[PDB]
């Protein structure tokens, strides 16, 4: 019974606000961060490890 | 010592208006007679279900 609306289905509109009615939003709620993991190392027992 | 001045917020051009008041409620120029107060009307439409 009032006009809210969708943040226009493109990421730039969904960034902070810019709706179609009058509810203009703060911004999407952050969830978390994801990153690459560290690759593992293949031993060193297959060669010489003599220090200098 | 004589006049109670009330200022109109939304004056159009300029004016001052002098009036009389009495001790009774009959003693005036205009009567604002109250009747049934604000009514908390409610309802809904059974084709969109949004309230009103």
């Amino acid at each position: 019974a009032e006009i809210g609306g969708d943040h226009g289905y493109n990421a730039t509109n969904i960034a902070a606000g810019q709706t179609s009615g009058a509810v203009t939003q703060i911004g999407p709620a952050v969830m978390g961060m994801v990153r690459r993991a560290i690759p593992n190392l293949i031993a060193f027992d297959i060669c010489g490890v003599q220090p200098m | 010592g004589k006049y109670r001045v009330y200022i109109d917020q939304y004056a159009k051009q300029d004016y001052f208006t002098v009036g009389y008041k009495g001790p009774n409620e009959m003693d005036a120029g205009i009567y604002y007679a109250p009747y049934v107060a604000l009514t908390p009307l409610r309802g809904s439409d059974p084709k969109n279900f949004q309230p009103v």
